[PDB]
């Protein structure tokens, strides 16, 4: 309702970077918010794209960002009778980036890697890797649980089974309250998808240069499956955390497989064990139903509310014509040992090729009127196709179909403003949550602070 | 009481015919002063003026060229030469016949999965292929016919890119050969040379990449966009036949190759056959695909094999107008959408006339297949091969030319043939040719004595 | 807390075979690499080979391919090794190790297993004290010899454990199959032959227990 | 194979002093090395892996170094529970390889051994056999010679010999001597002579008995 528009601040990155792609507020131990932009075309020092992390302190007339530093040099270890590799090469370093307590975790989904043994290989593919900091200590950690030491021969003996050699970990990513890491690779197991989680302590404690291929004991990985319907599903390409079997003690996680059943798409409530809760169906094939996924209590009840995505969805319209447009469907979550039902609530866009519900982001409680409220993106919306944003406050029976507020981009074509998205943190300190808007193709971000 | 052959100055034979059509003038000596001889042809009977010396022009129209219309040279148009001869201010009629004969234009361009899952499918392509160039050209003599090949977006995880062998020849750790990967290859423009579109299409061979969805939708909407390179005609049905074993990728799943930038719908397919923005540009949504099918006016027929059948059913549901066929070792099933979709092309006959003078003006009236004669106008649409439509033109001249003899043309729109009509005008009298230059009746220094009459 | 815990001693006869296990505790066997190696005092560690217990696949070092035969039961979270055609070679300490973290590290290592390949039938110890021989200083040194047993272990003691300062029992030896050892005690002068000074030999195997009182040599 | 070469095999040395023990392989491993401990009876623990990371619980005392072929394990101010065995073993290659190993051992100043001999047991000789025993005790250092003269002539098959470890209290060793043969044959001969010899002295402690004299 009362995000203002005039008043912006931009946080600009290097021509080329994709300054923007991802971000996230991040809080140090003193209590100050900065911003962390992913930046995944950066180029590094070698004149060679890596990408790379910066670390916005928050200013009103915003401008440049000091680079959060990173190892971008390849590794090789001679080991077992085998030679490990490592590709920073066009990685993608901070393709996404999350904040946990005085941890930043950006990832390289498209890290490459590869085990030679005499005249065979492993194969050089993208495991994906995550690089860990401690800002303000400066210690650093990784993460890489795709990588392994296994032959190309291994896997057609098998019929190409656990092959995590294209999981892209990192791809999508959140953080729990305890502090497990959680990441989406949705190459996983031959492009079913998987999920991989370990706690940010363990990974740190683990991890140390050079070694490459290590154990994290309390990790724990996702399973492959021989089910047709999760073939090619990407199950993983978005993920998140909320509360939806009623006790407190276990945490849930929605996973986003867009092309679940054959481009059908499906989202999924699952347990920390990766048993299945609950399963969303798509609505129409194509859509990229769980493109996006956001948890949320819009309604009031304390209970999470669940926001997915489809920015593919087309719409009827008159003489059996379609038009894509995008759609958002919100699911309350009801009371007692009940599952999720039929959607509250479907927000379509209506900007021809808009990608309306490309990104949901929890806004909290934007006006403090009680309800919790959300920021819906469509990065290519509004009548000149430069980008969206459209702010919902929440009521007791869910959303309003209206929109509170619309954002317009200010940058030019093809910035993708909206494509990311993050509030529920007051940044400036006025007592408002305020919402950081992230135009990769226009290398910036937009802030907006919210107002009495 | 009187009429205007008479009471208007009428001192000759070519004065009188140029007064009205309808008179008629005595030559006859014999007949008396009284008489007038400038009047209807039923007055100067009535006068006892001699038959044989009534001057009285009668327009008509002769067949010059008239070979039948052709079944199954060509010939569509018939007659194909009139002859008019016109009379001062007079017109006359005469027929036309038009006759859809010639088979109609269909472009047919082919898009080959030559991914490495198509190996075993491999001779079902090529059959399907060269019996659509076969069967079609028996079907219509201008058909056009051209292919493409396409694989995946030639990056990884989608490629293999290791060890560096495997780049030239993905097949590499099989201890086999095939082709390199490629995003969407052009191989040969629609053309009518349909034995070389089949030797070509013969020569195909398969190609390697690593997950089962493939590139095809890029290939989709290079062949509807690329409009010079694949060669779709204007005027011509076009068709573009998928096949496929397998899924396909959809819009956002470039993504998994580092791959965001939207599909901008544009031709990206230059001088050397490759589509150039297969590593660089995401695939291309459904509503962006139908979008662009629907402006470039192509029929989309997923030719997929049974296993995938069902997943195009559902996709074709969603781009409206496209159809399914099944690609097996029998070529019978899409085939069949094709015929079909012959079957229901319909085609016009408009007439235009070309080198009309400024004298002579047109009225046509139309009778086509519902057989009414429909007048003034002069077109019919509905028509299938073999259907004949009639129309019926009138020509009406002002007055009398000096010209004397001037042609025009008329013609259908999109037909070679035409109906050539020699206009003559016929001014004078046969007495005319009689002139006898010398006076000898009148002696005043007049001179010329034609038809009965001096200066 | 990780811990690899070992089957117990083996006592075996030559050309048999014998199969030792290592049971996780506190972690899951599937974890990681499980490497088997031998210990013996004179040739020192010798790595017999690994397994990854995910999978069953394994590696081994030539030397001992054929002999050993290493498994693993990811339900019982235990790795095996199998010794085939048991020689006298064979007789060592076993043991079972795995990584922290690198994944190609020896690190964590089981208490070990004592392997022993022996024909010997179980033979009770032949006890003989040792008193000294016919001057006399300010102290004297005793003597017990155990001679002639199998298996391993005996308990000696002085005084049934009473007399344990100034003692120094040697550690068995080998001989003709058999078990040798021996023991001695120094005490002043004063003490002996005054005070009863009597040498304890157990032996559980045999189920004996014998007492030698050192008495001094007559003429 | 990749060859490990430890040195020392055993030095000896003193609490609170630094040292360092030294492992060569026979080609470059790029610090894809551990150390190892072993205390006296008991099992292994890992020090150091990948050849400058302390295992979880070691003590900041120990740290390892080198690179290419040659490594290094130093331990810092000498606690008396590093009195211990120590190796090294490479995974550079398979098959993983091991060093000789090296023992710490208690310095101490030193020590001429007592030497007593015992002749065979009354017991001993009824049952046919004849065992001659000799005690070599509290000695250092623990390298030592003995040598069995019957009537003055060198004696060498039938003998077994036994050393204890390190004395816990002062630090010092032992060691035995038997000589077995048959009834018979000793009972042919007079003298028997049980000679020592060590660092601490460059002529042997003799000690003797003469078969029946009392
Ligand atoms: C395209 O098709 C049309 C339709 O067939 C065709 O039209 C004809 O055009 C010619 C000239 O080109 C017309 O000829 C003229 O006829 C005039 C008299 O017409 C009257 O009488 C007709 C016959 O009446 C009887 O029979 C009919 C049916 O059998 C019946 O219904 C009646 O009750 C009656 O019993 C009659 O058909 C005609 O009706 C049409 O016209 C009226 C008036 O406009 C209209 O209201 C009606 O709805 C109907 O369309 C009408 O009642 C005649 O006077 C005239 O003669 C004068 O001019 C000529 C020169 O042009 C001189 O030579 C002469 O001296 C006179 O001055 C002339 O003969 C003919 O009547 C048309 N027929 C029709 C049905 O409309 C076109 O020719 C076609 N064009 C081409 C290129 O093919
Ligand atoms: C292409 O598109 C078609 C049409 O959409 C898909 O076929 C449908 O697949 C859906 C799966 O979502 C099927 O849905 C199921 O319907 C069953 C009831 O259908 C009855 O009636 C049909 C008449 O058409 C009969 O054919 C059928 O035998 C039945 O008698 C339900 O029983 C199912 O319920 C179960 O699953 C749902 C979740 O999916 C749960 O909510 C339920 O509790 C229960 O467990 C289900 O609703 C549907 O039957 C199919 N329709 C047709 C016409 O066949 C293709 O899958 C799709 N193919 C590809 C490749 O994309
Ligand atoms: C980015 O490129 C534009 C031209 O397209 C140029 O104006 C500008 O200098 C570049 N940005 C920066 C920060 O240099
Ligand atoms: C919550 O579950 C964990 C994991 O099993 C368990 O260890 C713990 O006891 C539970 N905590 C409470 C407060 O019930
Ligand atoms: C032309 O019209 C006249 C009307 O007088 C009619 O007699 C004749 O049949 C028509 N001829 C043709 C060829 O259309
Ligand atoms: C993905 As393939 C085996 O058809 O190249
Ligand atoms: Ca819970
Ligand atoms: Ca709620
Ligand atoms: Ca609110
Ligand atoms: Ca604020
Ligand atoms: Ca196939
Ligand atoms: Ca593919
Ligand atoms: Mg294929």
């Amino acid at each position: 309702l009362n995000l203002d528009p005039v008043q912006l601040t931009f946080y600009a990155g290097p021509n080329g970077s994709q300054f923007g792609f991802s971000l996230d507020f991040h809080k140090d131990s003193h209590g100050r918010v900065a911003i962390v932009v992913g930046a995944p075309r950066t180029l590094g020092p070698s004149q060679e794209e890596t990408g790379g992390v910066f670390l916005c302190p928050w200013r009103a007339e915003g401008g440049q960002c000091p680079s959060l530093l990173f190892d971008l040099r390849d590794e090789t270890r001679n080991v077992g009778s085998q030679t490990l590799q490592t590709f920073k090469a066009r990685q993608g370093l901070g393709a996404s980036v999350v904040s946990w307590s005085d941890v930043i975790v950006a990832c390289a989904p498209w890290q490459h890697w590869n085990v030679l043994e005499k005249t065979e290989e492993a194969e050089k593919t993208p495991v994906g890797s995550c690089f860990l900091a401690q800002p303000e200590s400066g210690r650093r950690a990784e993460y890489s649980p795709c990588r392994g030491n296994t032959l190309s021969r291994i896997y057609v003996e098998n019929d190409f089974s656990w092959d995590k050699r294209y999981c892209e970990a990192g791809f999508s990513s959140v953080v729990t309250q305890a502090g497990e890491l959680v990441l989406g690779a949705p190459g996983g197991y031959y492009f079913l998808g998987l999920l991989a989680q370990a706690p940010v302590a363990d990974i740190f404690s683990s991890y140390r240069p050079g070694i490459l291929l290590w154990h994290v004991s309390s990790q724990s990985l996702s399973f492959d499956s021989s089910n047709p319907e999760y073939f090619d599903g990407y199950w993983g390409y978005s993920v998140a955390v909320g509360e939806f079997d009623g006790d407190l003690n276990t945490t849930e996680y929605v996973v986003g497989a867009p092309t679940w059943s054959w481009t059908l798409g499906a989202v999924e409530i699952l347990d920390s064990y990766y048993q299945r809760l609950h399963r969303l169906r798509g609505e129409q094939m194509a859509s990229y139903f769980g493109h996006s996924v956001a948890v949320t209590d819009v309604n009031g009840d304390g209970r999470h509310d669940l926001l997915v995505g489809a920015p593919l969805y087309m719409e009827s319209r008159a003489d059996r014509k379609l038009a894509e447009v995008g759609r958002v469907y919100l699911f309350l979550q009801p009371r007692g040992p009940h599952a999720l039902g039929a959607p509250s609530l479907l927000l379509t866009g209506t900007q021809l090729y808009g990608r309306f519900g490309s990104a949901i982001a929890p806004l909290g409680d934007l006006d403090r009127d009680g309800y919790n409220d959300i920021a819906v993106a469509a990065p290519y919306g509004g009548p000149s196709g430069r980008g969206q944003v459209l702010v919902f406050l929440g009521q007791s029976e869910g959303l309003r179909s209206r929109p509170s507020q619309v954002l317009d981009s200010p940058f030019p074509t093809g910035s993708a403003f909206g494509f990311s998205l993050r509030g529920a943190v007051d940044i400036d300190d006025n007592g408002y949550p305020d919402l950081i808007v992230g135009a990769y193709g226009a290398n910036q971000v937009a802030v907006y602070r919210a107002q009495p | 009481g009187p009429n205007i052959c008479t009471t208007r100055g009428v001192s000759s034979c070519q004065q009188c015919l140029a007064v009205s059509p309808m008179c008629a003038w005595c030559s006859d000596e014999a007949l008396p002063l009284g008489s007038p001889r400038c009047d209807l042809k039923e007055n100067l009977l009535k006068d006892n003026c001699a038959p044989e010396s009534i001057e009285f022009p009668v327009s008509e129209a002769r067949v010059l060229e008239d070979r039948p219309l052709s079944d199954k040279q060509v010939t569509q148009v018939s007659p194909q030469r009139i002859a008019l001869r016109l009379r001062p201010d007079d017109s006359k009629n005469f027929s036309i016949q038009v006759r859809q004969v010639e088979d109609y234009p269909v472009d047919i361009y082919y898009l080959m999965d030559l991914s490495y899952s198509m190996k075993d499918d491999l001779w079902s392509i090529q059959n399907l292929g060269t019996k659509l160039a076969t069967q079609m050209r028996k079907l219509t003599s201008n058909l056009r016919i051209g292919f493409g090949a396409f694989v995946d977006k030639p990056v990884s995880p989608y490629m293999y890119i290791s060890p560096p062998e495997a780049l030239e020849n993905p097949c590499y750790d099989m201890k086999t050969t095939c082709l390199p990967m490629f995003g969407y290859k052009h191989v040969l423009t629609l053309t009518d040379q349909v034995t070389r579109f089949n030797e070509e299409v013969k020569k195909q061979s398969v190609s390697r990449n690593r997950d089962a969805p493939e590139g095809g939708f890029d290939a989709i909407m290079q062949a509807t966009v690329c409009d010079e390179k694949i060669g779709w005609r204007n005027d011509a049905s076009h068709l573009l036949v998928f096949t496929t074993d397998a899924k396909t990728h959809i819009a956002l799943d470039g993504r998994l190759a580092g791959i965001v930038q939207p599909n901008d719908g544009q031709c990206h397919v230059g001088s050397d056959n490759h589509y150039s923005a297969s590593t660089t540009m995401d695939y291309p949504s459904l509503g962006l695909m139908t979008e662009k099918l629907s402006q470039k006016n192509i029929n989309l027929i997923f030719a997929v094999t049974e296993n995938v059948v069902n997943l195009y059913q559902n996709y074709s549901e969603l781009i409206p107008g496209t159809t399914v066929g099944v690609l097996s070792m029998d070529s019978s099933n899409v085939l069949q959408l094709i015929v079909d979709a012959y079957g229901k092309i319909r085609s016009k006959v408009e007439l235009e006339v070309r080198d009309l003078p400024e004298e002579l003006s047109l009225s046509f009236n139309a009778t086509c297949l519902n057989n009414e004669v429909i007048p003034g106008l002069k077109s019919c649409m509905g028509l299938k091969i073999g259907d004949t439509v009639s129309f019926s033109i009138e020509a009406k001249v002002r007055g009398c030319p000096q010209e004397k003899e001037k042609s025009f043309t008329i013609k259908p729109v999109g037909f070679k043939d035409s109906l050539i009509v020699q206009v003559t005008f016929d001014c004078d009298c046969a007495c005319q040719a009689q002139a006898e230059p010398n006076s000898h009746r009148c002696n005043n220094g007049n001179g010329t004595f034609e038809c009965g009459v001096c200066r | 807390e990780v811990q690899l815990q070992q089957s117990g001693a083996e006592l075996v006869k030559p050309g048999a075979s014998v199969k030792l296990s290592c049971t996780a505790s506190g972690f899951n066997i599937k974890d990681t690499y499980v490497h088997w190696v031998k210990q013996r005092p004179e040739q020192g560690l010798e790595w017999i080979g690994r397994i990854d217990p995910a999978n069953g696949y394994t590696k081994y070092d030539p030397k001992f391919q054929g002999k050993a035969t290493i498994t693993a039961d990811t339900s019982s979270n235990t790795a095996y090794l199998q010794l085939s055609s048991l020689t006298s070679e064979d007789t060592a300490v076993y043991y079972c190790v795995r990584p922290l973290y690198d994944y190609y590290a020896m690190d964590y290592w089981g208490q070990g297993t004592s392997v022993t390949v022996s024909s010997a039938k179980t033979t009770a110890p032949s006890v003989y004290p040792l008193a000294p021989v016919c001057t006399t200083g300010s102290s004297v040194t005793l003597g017990c010899l155990v001679k002639g047993y199998f298996p391993e272990p005996v308990t000696l003691t002085w005084n049934s454990g009473s007399l344990s300062s100034g003692v120094h029992t040697f550690p068995a030896v080998l001989q003709s199959d058999l078990y040798t050892l021996s023991s001695s005690v120094t005490v002043t002068s004063s003490t002996w032959p005054s005070q009863s000074i009597t040498c304890n030999v157990a032996h559980p195997a045999s189920s004996t227990k014998v007492d030698k009182k050192i008495e001094p040599r007559g003429p | 194979d990749i060859l490990m070469t430890q040195s020392p095999s055993s030095m000896s040395v003193s609490l609170g002093d630094t040292v360092s023990i030294t492992c060569h392989a026979s080609q470059g491993i790029s610090s894809n090395i551990g150390w190892l401990q072993q205390k006296p009876g008991k099992s292994f623990m890992g020090l150091i892996y990948y050849g400058t990371n302390l295992v979880d619980g070691v003590p900041s005392r120990f740290s390892g170094s080198g690179s290419g072929a040659d490594y290094s394990l130093t331990i810092s101010s000498l606690d008396s529970e590093d009195f211990a065995d120590y190796y090294c073993v490479q995974y550079a290659q398979l098959p993983y390889t091991f060093g000789g190993g090296t023992k710490l051992e208690i310095k101490r100043a030193d020590a001429a051994p007592t030497v007593s001999i015992f002749p065979p047991s009354s017991e001993q000789l009824t049952s046919g056999g004849a065992s001659v025993v000799c005690f070599l005790n509290n000695f250092y250092p623990k390298d030592i010679n003995v040598k069995w003269k019957i009537d003055g002539s060198e004696r060498q098959n039938g003998v077994l010999n036994s050393w204890t470890d390190q004395d816990s209290k002062d630090s010092t060793y032992s060691m035995s001597s038997t000589l077995t043969l048959t009834k018979d044959e000793y009972e042919r001969h007079n003298s028997y002579t049980c000679e020592a010899t060590h660092k601490t002295s460059t002529s042997p402690i003799v000690k003797s008995f003469n078969r029946n004299e009392c």
